[PDB]
């Protein structure tokens, strides 16, 4: 914990690149949040909507 | 461009369709800029037998 500064600059940049990619794992409305999951549910006007 | 199908398959004819009409005797592009214009024809093209 002397090293606080150090440790915390490590730590919110390891925070930062696991919340970008569990982002990944989001729907943000879509049907699916798998890419290739959509592109087999849907034909083309739909699956690009 | 102009063709006969029956009156069923005119929702074929619109762009990113699929079915065999749109698959394998009329296949408009995505990106169509265009109009469909259909109409039934019972009293010209059918013929009795």
């Amino acid at each position: 914990s002397a090293l606080g500064k150090l440790q915390d600059v490590v730590n919110q940049n390891a925070q930062a690149l696991n919340t970008l990619v569990k982002q990944l794992s989001s729907n943000f409305g879509a049907i699916s949040s798998v890419l290739n999951d959509i592109l087999s549910r849907l034909d083309k006007v739909e699956a690009e909507v | 461009d102009s063709f006969v199908i029956r009156g069923d398959e005119v929702r074929q004819i619109a762009p990113g369709q699929t079915g065999n009409i749109a698959d394998y005797n009329y296949k408009l592009p995505d990106d169509f800029t265009g109009c469909v214009i259909a109409w039934n024809s019972n009293n010209l093209d059918s013929k009795v037998g």
